């Protein structure tokens, strides 16, 4: 898995790949690894993906609620302190490891957030097992005061320094972009630079070629 | 009617607690008991009080400690409740800090223990009255116990069914037996007097005389039947 | 050792032109001990049909368990639950068991009866959804079932092909895995009906 | 209708509860009790009842500390006082433990004011039957302060409460209006005796022992501690020449 | 204390009555009446909404037929919510069994817990009990086809027809003078409907007033199938039966 | 990392290196390490940083309700809040925190907190895994009430030291000033630092 | 009549009596206040009254500091207007922590207006005898007026008073917004914003003040604060033209 | 804190009446009228904004408040009752059903967890039953669209159209009258900003109602665009505007 998040002049942007990973085998060569925790506050995950599902979706529901009660529009800052205090009370048993980016009427954010409870901010970040070789790609090309489409651009960039170089990524890449004035624009499978070709053969199977011993239609309807 | 005697929850327009002044009443009418001390030694003398003629007089002398002990005037299951409180709370002083527990401080944690049942729904007051004597690192000490929660340090007292003889010969009498340093059997006999002056038709009894010391050199013993005679 | 290995199994799910499949084998076995040939792996709760593997007192507890909920499903909202809005209580009712789960490996196969679509999908131990459109596995012979569908897998696939495809896909991953096999059975699924066959197999 | 006054969190239909304001009857059914604030510090004086011989002086101390430099002196029920007393020690030694300064003087009359209102809240307890005057040197100078059965508390200049009050407050008026520069710890003191023997008036038929204390920071370094010996005797006989 | 207010919602009258149970009860004639009556092959269940507006909607309403379970279903009279609540609590005893023995419930035990969670109102607790009277109408293999009341109270009874709610005893008379143990039905629901025209404090029976189910077999499977009508199936049932 | 808090004259200086990392991986090499848990009051973080952010965030807390309820806290109280939560949670916290502020009472003052959950009162303290390599040198240069520049150039030094020989310290120098004035953030980057 | 009189039960006519009650100890103080709105400020006024010469007048005091941004005036007795403060104090730090933001004036208010009318649901508790009016300039709304009663209601005012002589106050200004047409007193100085509140006080109770008979309460962007009797000094200077 | 109140408030009556229900019920037929009527293409419901001082905001307070994005409530009766009703509803949304479906509930049961909040208040120990009822109009795929009316016994009921508060008789009546089943949901504003004029009495703007309705989905409220499955919400609140434009009519 491979997540990055890079701030822009008016905004930010979240990218991930699609590779969902048992072991050495792909259970899903397109899982969506973003997030939605309000609608304009998304997130990617890596580690353990039961636990990235629920900790976006708890803190999703409560932010929700936080938000119908004070009549205010969801801050990042809050996701924040609520998912860090969460994952904080577990002791790290809770493996999700996220990336979480946002526009509010306080401006653009862009934290990391690990299992354990700790949180980082920056201009640009990244997690996961492509952490790495998508760190390398930020580390050169990155510049203050990047245009919407420069920032796309570097952060689909480095979600592929994971998908080649890294073998826990692979597959597509999806971005997230949410911009101050306007609504969070979602890219899912923005790039797909990794489709399979046409097999050397058909496998379809004469009808009559499994042998069967007993039918029975079932009953759906009581 | 009296719609503010309920409970003790209750304050009474004048600013009273009727629920406290009815436990008070118990008192009052439980049998007599006197204490009164010296420089050197504090007794408690407590005339017993038998229901038929075929039954035992009540004890009304109980020890705290080996320097410490009390006399309950009244609701008498309270007055077990309370010595047993303060029992703990002596053994406590010992154990934990090897010390043994101020009379006066007694007197506090009884007052505070009391207060708490004046102030909660469903609570009642405790319906008895103690005369505590006891000798510590500040020589001897007598202190009367009110359910009230009121704790009062005293040279003589007398609490219960006529009461008041004793205690305004303990008046008269307070420049005399506040020098019996030395001799208990002194005081004793002042103490025992003092006692006939709320006999109102018996006489003390060898069985109805129940007697407790303590001082400089004396831990708090109670004497009772043949031990008393020498006394009456 | 592996509560996901002391019973065997596999099931695969697979998804055609208006319609879906999902089969499972029959053994139960106590490690090399095979015990039962007639436990089967998929139960349906109206047109939702969910297939487990795993270790067998969890399969059996949670299907008594889904039975209980979707039961009080029908009785509360007056329609049988759908297979998205299964799939979500499956996931959370596995979560619930975050630091002491279930022991199992789900899938759940089915027809949308008001959008009409087919759905598959699958999960781990813990609730994570794997929300593909093709096929979904799971069990002992995963891997063996990953490389047969892989392969034998092309979309749009006629009831009557997609048997024969998801049988193939079944018998013979299960013929390279000590832990599975003893029998089959492949439900074909569509909106109007839905048909229930046995297969022959080896029986070693 | 009628019954209001039966259970003690009721508002009367004009607002008021009136359990409270039976409490505030058998305060001032009390011996009476000051604070006079000196320049430095605070004198705490109160009146003691003797009913009888049998009494023992001076051996039934009514003024309690809490921490190290606090003083607290009460009128009304007692053991409701000492109750109070009790819970204002926890909560120092509380705010002690977490903030390692010992509690500001405020900060420790709010404690007990919360605490007091709480029980004006629900027909499940009765208010506590007693005024309390109290206070002491903290970092910011000294303090004094009064707390009524309803919770109500305020800085004073000087405080009295219990039956010889309104003599009291029209002697410490008098001094108010006199010494707009400050009263001295030493001079406080023997003022504090000559009020208390002024409102004895109230309780004449009674013979009476008087207890006085302060928290003074030049002549006690910000501690709270007792009047005895000398300096007492020295401030009974000032208010046995003041009375002729 | 807080004593005072308490109703004491669990006691004896002088009678040996529950006070409450009785007022519960009273309250419970003033719902619109239920009717169940069970014939050789199924049962039937009517009864009379309180609520009626030609503004009010009713392929969506529901406040007397309740399914419990695939074989039990009851008809309810009192208060709506009240009965809302033992519903809930029944179909999930139903499904713990279903869980337990891998067998539906059968219906007296499912009438009996129920049964025992109400008398359990009337004994400890200090609340009010539940105002609600079920008729419960329901199949399981050991006894057939079954019919049973619960009350407040916490009894439970067992019968060929009954009613519950407004006139009651109206409605009693008139189900025992016609009833039969060869019953149809075909013929209880006739009758039913009978009885209902009998006894509404109302104009006519209308459709819109009804409320109306059954459970019988399916003729072909020796299934058990629980009919809730329809706004339509029930005027369809009134022309029939000529009520038109 | 490599953090100090230093008093001078007119107040107290707070410095950290920015460097967090995991196993020869550096997470983040522009952290913040210089934490405010009130106006005049920061600390100098250094152990887990989950154990230690969350520390600071309920120390925040509890001194924002020490100042609604009875105004500004002395930092021996910011200490104490702190010392509170280290030593009776000392199983659990892999925390080591320097405690520094200012009062007008008091001028600068710092606090620092070791693993046990003791608290020391020192003219100055260095701390952080950093921190052995320059224990030689702070001896030997430390003054008392010296001047800003003075003190902005001791830590400057010692930490440039820090840096050089602990790998798990680097990047910038972050300082943060307290004075009556109030409150100064200061950086310095690599090329600065490295050729002293 | 009934115990319904003196437990928060319904009446039945339908009405809480112990809460109207309640709205009746609000005045036992005799202290009016009110709030005013200006262009990035927001001001609190409220009578002080020594009425005894022992008392310390810096101790006397209906104003509350909430938080850094939000002040809080109570119309009632002391004991029940602490209690209050407290909780608010409380409630507000929790939030910060919790949520990572400054807790907004609307949304504490909303949060003690929902306290309070839990108190008029279980009876077990009483209400509260305040009123308590909370201001702020919010960092997302600007200067804010937002009031919460023993029956639990809480409203946004653009400006407000309370106390006995409330309506004279209140009409006074309900005067000066018809006129003025706009929701706020146009002022970029929150000292002439004061001096506003200050004098519209005067008209409607007809009443002088000097320096020590007035509490004022300031709210600017991120500070709440008190003036001294001589910050207020120097606006009765100003307003004496 | 010692709750001694562990009895019920509300007993029967030897008459069989629940007292402190019906003087709910009371406290609701004081309060000010709201109505709600259904149409085919949408749910509309109305109230009057009665300003307690026009130094208040009344914009600071919504009468009508939005459940989940496909529900909405409107209420006569007390105010602090129901603002905290609300509260309580829109998290039983989530720990109830969107924390277990992954989807909002449809409206009866949303409706229903509302009921049983109430039924418990008028059967627990030492409370008063809620003094509001509610309407709560809402949609839902397999259900369409539905509006309900909830009492402080507990109770609901699902209306075509209905009002409640003070002139609700009066304006059950008027709906009856203009209420058939073809109805747009254009028509059911309009009918029911007319049934609103009868009971106000003071001024009648865009200022001094609250319209909401849920009607179809309004993506521009979504707040995202990606996923082609979320449409956006359904419950709309009006603007004074928007009220105004229908009033020259
Ligand atoms: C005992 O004390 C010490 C501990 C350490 C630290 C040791 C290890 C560091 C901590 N971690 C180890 C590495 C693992 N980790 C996980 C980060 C992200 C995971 C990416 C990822 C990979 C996947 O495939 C494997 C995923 O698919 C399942 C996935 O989910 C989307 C996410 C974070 C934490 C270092 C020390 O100095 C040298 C040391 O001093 C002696
Ligand atoms: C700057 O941030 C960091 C902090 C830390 C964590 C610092 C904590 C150090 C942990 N310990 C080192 C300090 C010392 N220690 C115990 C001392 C060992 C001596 C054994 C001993 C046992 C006893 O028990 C009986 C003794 O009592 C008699 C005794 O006498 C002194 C000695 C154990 C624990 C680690 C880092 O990475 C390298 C790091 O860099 C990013």
């Amino acid at each position: 898995t491979t997540i990055v998040g890079v701030k822009f002049n008016n905004g930010v942007v979240i990218a991930a790949d699609t590779r969902s990973t048992q072991g050495p085998i792909v259970a899903d060569k397109n899982c969506a690894k973003l997030h939605r925790i309000s609608p304009k506050i998304w997130c990617a995950g890596a580690g353990t993906a039961a636990d990235t599902e629920a900790v976006t979706q708890l803190i999703g529901s409560n932010i929700e609620l936080h938000s119908l009660y004070t009549s205010r529009e969801p801050r990042v800052v809050s996701a924040l302190q609520m998912l860090k205090q969460h994952l904080f009370k577990y002791q790290g048993h809770i493996g999700a490891y996220l990336i979480v980016a946002g526009v509010d009427p306080t401006g653009s954010h862009l934290f990391s957030i690990h299992a354990h409870g700790s949180t980082d901010v920056g201009y640009y970040l990244s997690l996961g097992s492509g952490s790495l070789a998508a760190m390398a790609v930020l580390e050169s090309h990155w510049k203050q005061d990047l245009t919407k489409e420069e920032a796309i651009k570097l952060a689909s960039d480095a979600i592929q320094a994971g998908i080649w170089n890294d073998l826990g990524s692979g597959s597509n890449v999806d971005v997230c972009v949410m911009e101050i004035g306007k609504d969070a624009e979602y890219l899912r499978n923005y790039l797909t630079p990794n489709v399979r070709e046409e097999k050397q053969k058909s496998y379809k199977f004469p009808r009559g070629t499994t042998a069967v011993l007993k039918e029975s239609i079932v009953n759906i309807c009581d | 009617r009296n719609n503010y005697d309920g409970d003790t929850v209750t304050f009474s327009p004048t600013g009273r607690l009727f629920q406290v002044e009815y436990a008070l009443e118990a008192i009052k009418q439980g049998s007599v008991t006197v204490g009164l001390r010296s420089n050197t030694h504090a007794v408690l003398v407590a005339l017993k009080r038998n229901a038929d003629e075929l039954s035992s007089y009540q004890k009304k002398i109980i020890k705290c400690d080996e320097h410490m002990g009390l006399s309950l005037a009244g609701l008498a299951p309270d007055a077990r409740v309370l010595s047993n409180y303060l029992r703990q709370q002596c053994n406590y002083s010992s154990l934990v800090f090897n010390r043994k527990l101020a009379v006066e401080r007694a007197g506090h944690l009884l007052c505070d223990k009391a207060q708490k049942n004046t102030q909660s729904y469903g609570g009642r007051p405790y319906g008895v009255g103690l005369l505590i004597i006891g000798y510590d690192k500040s020589g001897a000490h007598l202190l009367e116990f009110q359910p009230s929660g009121n704790v009062t340090e005293l040279y003589g007292t007398a609490i219960g069914a006529r009461s008041q003889g004793a205690k305004t010969y303990l008046e008269r009498t307070l420049d005399t037996f506040i020098k019996i340093d030395g001799n208990p059997d002194e005081l004793i006999k002042a103490g025992v007097e003092a006692i006939s002056q709320s006999l109102r038709d018996e006489s003390l009894t060898v069985d109805n005389l129940s007697i407790a010391i303590v001082g400089k050199d004396t831990p708090f013993t109670i004497y009772d039947g043949e031990a008393v005679a020498k006394y009456i | 050792s592996d509560p996901s290995s002391i019973n065997g199994g596999i099931v695969v799910a697979m998804t055609g032109k208006d319609c879906v499949a999902i089969a499972c084998d029959l053994r139960l076995g106590s490690q090399s001990l095979g015990v039962s040939n007639k436990f089967e792996k998929i139960f349906h709760y109206g047109h939702v049909f969910l297939g487990i593997t795993g270790l067998a007192t969890d399969v059996t507890t949670l299907n008594e368990m889904f039975r209980y909920k979707t039961n009080l499903y029908k009785l509360k909202e007056e329609r049988a639950i759908e297979p998205e809005t299964f799939t979500q209580l499956v996931s959370s009712s596995l979560y619930e068991r975050r630091f002491g789960p279930y022991f199992v490996g789900p899938v759940v196969a089915g027809i949308n009866s008001k959008s009409g679509k087919p759905f598959i999908a699958g999960f781990d131990l813990i609730g994570c959804i794997d929300e593909a459109k093709d096929f979904i596995v799971s069990g002992t012979a995963s891997d063996q079932l990953f490389g047969m569908c892989e392969s034998l897998y092309e979309p749009n696939l006629e009831p009557e092909d997609l048997f024969e495809t998801i049988s193939q896909a079944l018998l013979n991953a299960a013929d390279r895995d000590a832990l599975s096999g003893w029998g089959a059975v492949v439900y074909i699924i569509k909106k109007d009906e839905v048909v229930k066959r046995y297969l022959k197999m080896r029986q070693d | 209708g009628t019954g209001y006054d039966l259970s003690n969190s009721v508002f009367s239909p004009d607002g008021r509860n009136f359990q409270v304001e039976y409490a505030v009857k058998a305060v001032e059914n009390g011996t009476t009790s000051i604070g006079i604030k000196c320049n430095d510090g605070v004198v705490f004086a109160v009146e003691k009842l003797i009913t009888s011989k049998l009494l023992v002086p001076q051996k039934n101390v009514k003024i309690q500390v809490v921490d190290r430099h606090i003083g607290c002196v009460y009128s009304g029920l007692i053991p409701d006082g000492r109750h109070l007393v009790n819970r204002g020690r926890e909560e120092a030694a509380s705010f002690k433990k977490l903030y390692k300064t010992p509690i500001p003087i405020p900060a420790f009359a709010d404690r007990l004011g919360q605490y007091v209102q709480a029980h004006t809240l629900y027909n499940s307890v009765r208010p506590f039957g007693v005024s309390t005057i109290f206070g002491g040197v903290d970092k910011n100078g000294a303090h004094l302060y009064m707390l009524e059965p309803s919770g109500s508390y305020w800085g004073y200049k000087g405080a009295a409460t219990g039956k010889g009050r309104q003599s009291a407050k029209a002697e410490l008026e008098k001094l108010v209006d006199h010494h707009p520069e400050g009263l001295s710890a030493r001079e406080a003191v023997k003022q504090a005796a000559k009020i208390i023997y002024l409102a004895h008036e109230d309780n004449k038929e009674k013979d009476f022992e008087l207890e006085i204390s302060w928290c003074s920071l030049s002549e006690t370094n910000g501690l709270h501690k007792f009047v005895k010996g000398d300096l007492l005797q020295e401030a009974i006989d000032f208010a046995q020449k003041e009375i002729n | 204390g807080s004593r005072r207010y308490d109703s004491r919602t669990t006691i004896f009258s002088p009678e040996g009555r529950l006070y409450q149970v009785e007022y519960a009860l009273e309250s419970i004639s003033h719902a619109g009446t239920a009717i169940g009556i069970m014939a050789s092959d199924g049962i039937v269940l009517a009864a009379e909404r309180k609520v009626t507006s030609t503004l009010l909607e009713q392929d969506t309403s529901t406040e007397k037929l309740y399914k419990l379970n695939d074989k039990i279903a009851v008809a309810v009279a009192g208060l709506t919510a009240d009965a809302e609540i033992l519903i809930n609590t029944a179909r999930i005893h139903a499904q713990n069994y279903l869980k337990t023995y891998n067998e539906d419930i059968p219906v007296e035990i499912l009438v009996r817990r129920l049964s025992d969670i109400k008398q359990g109102y009337t004994q400890h607790g200090g609340l009010r009990p539940f105002g609600v009277s079920f008729i419960y109408a329901g199949y399981d293999d050991r006894y057939g086809y079954q019919l049973y009341t619960s009350n407040p109270s916490g009894n439970y009874t067992g019968w060929k027809a009954i009613s519950v709610g407004a006139n009651t005893s109206a409605a009693q008379t008139l189900l025992q003078m016609d009833y039969k143990d060869d019953m149809k039905v075909d013929d209880a629901i006739e009758l039913a409907l009978k009885t209902l025209s009998k006894t509404t404090d109302s104009s006519a029976l209308t459709y819109d007033r009804l409320e109306f189910a059954t459970i019988r077999k399916g003729a072909n499977d020796g299934e058990v199938y629980q009919k809730i009508f329809k706004p339509q199936e029930i005027k369809d049932i009134l022309v029939k039966t000529g009520i038109t | 990392t490599s953090i100090m808090a230093v008093t001078f004259k007119d107040g107290v200086i707070l410095g950290a290196d920015s460097r967090t990392t995991t196993g020869a991986y550096i997470a983040n090499r522009v952290t913040d390490k210089l934490t405010r848990v009130h106006d005049k009051i920061w600390c100098c973080r250094s152990g887990s940083a989950a154990d230690t952010q969350a520390i600071a965030d309920i120390v925040q807390y509890h001194l924002e309700l020490y100042t609604s309820q009875y105004g500004t806290p002395s930092t021996e109280t910011a200490a104490s809040v702190f010392k509170e939560l280290c030593y009776e949670n000392k199983d659990n916290l892999t925390a080591g925190i320097i405690v520094a502020g200012y009062d007008d009472k008091n001028k600068g003052e710092v606090y620092t907190i070791p693993l046990g959950g003791s608290v020391h009162k020192l003219p100055y303290a260095i701390a952080g895994s950093g921190s052995t390599f320059i224990y030689g040198y702070c001896d030997k240069n430390f003054r008392e009430n010296m001047s800003k520049e003075e003190t902005v150039d001791f830590i400057k030094h010692s930490l440039s030291q820090a840096i050089k020989w602990d790998g798990s310290s680097g990047g910038v120098i972050r300082m943060v000033v307290l004075t009556a004035a109030g409150v100064e953030r200061l950086i310095f980057y690599p090329d600065e630092y490295e050729q002293l | 009549a009934g115990y319904d009189r003196h437990i928060t039960i319904f009446s039945p006519e339908g009405r809480l009596y112990q809460v109207e009650y309640a709205f009746k100890a609000t005045n036992q103080t005799n202290i009016n206040s009110l709030a005013v709105r200006g262009k990035d400020c927001t001001v609190v006024i409220s009578q002080k009254k020594v009425p005894d010469k022992l008392l310390d007048p810096t101790t006397v005091s209906y104003i509350f500091c909430i938080s850094r941004t939000i002040g809080m005036v109570v119309n009632g007795p002391i004991p029940d207007a602490r209690n209050a403060a407290l909780r608010a104090k409380a409630e507000a730090a929790e939030f910060r922590y919790k949520y990572g933001y400054d807790m907004p004036c609307d949304v504490l208010a909303k949060r003690m207006a929902n306290l309070s009318q839990i108190y008029t649901q279980r009876a077990y508790m009483r209400p509260l005898g305040v009123i308590l009016t909370f201001v702020s300039v919010d960092e997302e709304l600007g200067p804010s007026i937002y009031k919460t009663d023993p029956a639990g209601y809480y409203v946004g005012y653009k400006a407000t008073a309370t106390g006995p002589k409330q309506q004279e106050i209140t009409t006074n200004l309900e005067n000066h917004f018809k006129k003025s047409k706009i929701d706020h007193i146009n002022e970029e100085s929150w000292e002439k914003v004061v001096e506003f509140a200050i004098t519209h006080m005067i008209d409607a109770l007809g009443t002088e003040f000097s320096k020590n008979d007035l509490e004022v309460g300031v709210a600017t962007k991120d500070k709440f604060f008190t003036l001294s009797a001589e910050n207020i000094e120097e606006r009765l200077v100003a307003i004496a033209e | 804190m010692t709750d001694r109140y562990s009895f019920s408030l509300t007993t029967f009556s030897p008459s069989g009446k629940l007292g402190q229900i019906d003087y709910a019920l009371t406290a609701v037929k004081q309060g000010v009228t709201s109505l709600g009527i259904k149409a085919t293409n949408g749910v509309v419901i109305a109230t009057e904004k009665k300003s307690s001082s026009p130094l208040a905001m009344s914009e600071t307070l919504s009468k009508v408040s939005l459940l989940t994005p496909d529900i909405g409530a409107v209420y006569s009766g007390m105010g602090p009752d129901y603002r905290v009703l609300v509260d309580k509803s829109r998290k039983v949304a989530h720990t109830s059903y969107k924390r277990i479906y992954g989807e909002y509930p449809p409206t009866k049961l949303l409706v229903s967890e509302v009921a049983k909040i109430m039924q418990e208040a008028t059967q627990s120990g030492g409370v008063r039953p809620f003094g509001v009822s509610l309407l709560i109009a809402g949609h839902d795929e397999f259900n369409g669209f539905s509006l309900y009316q909830v009492d402080p016994s507990g109770s609901y009921f699902p209306w075509k159209a209905t009002a409640i508060g003070k002139g609700s008789v009066a304006a059950k009546t008027f709906l009856e009258k203009r209420w058939n089943d073809e109805l747009e949901l254009e028509d059911a504003i309009h009918i029911a900003l007319l049934t609103l004029k009868e009971s106000v009495e003071g001024e009648f703007n865009g200022d001094t109602i609250e319209l909401a309705i849920i009607g179809d989905e309004n993506p521009d409220l979504l707040g995202y665009t990606g996923i082609p499955t979320d449409k956006g919400p359904r419950f709309r609140k009006l603007t004074s505007q928007e009220i105004n434009d229908r009033l020259e009519a």
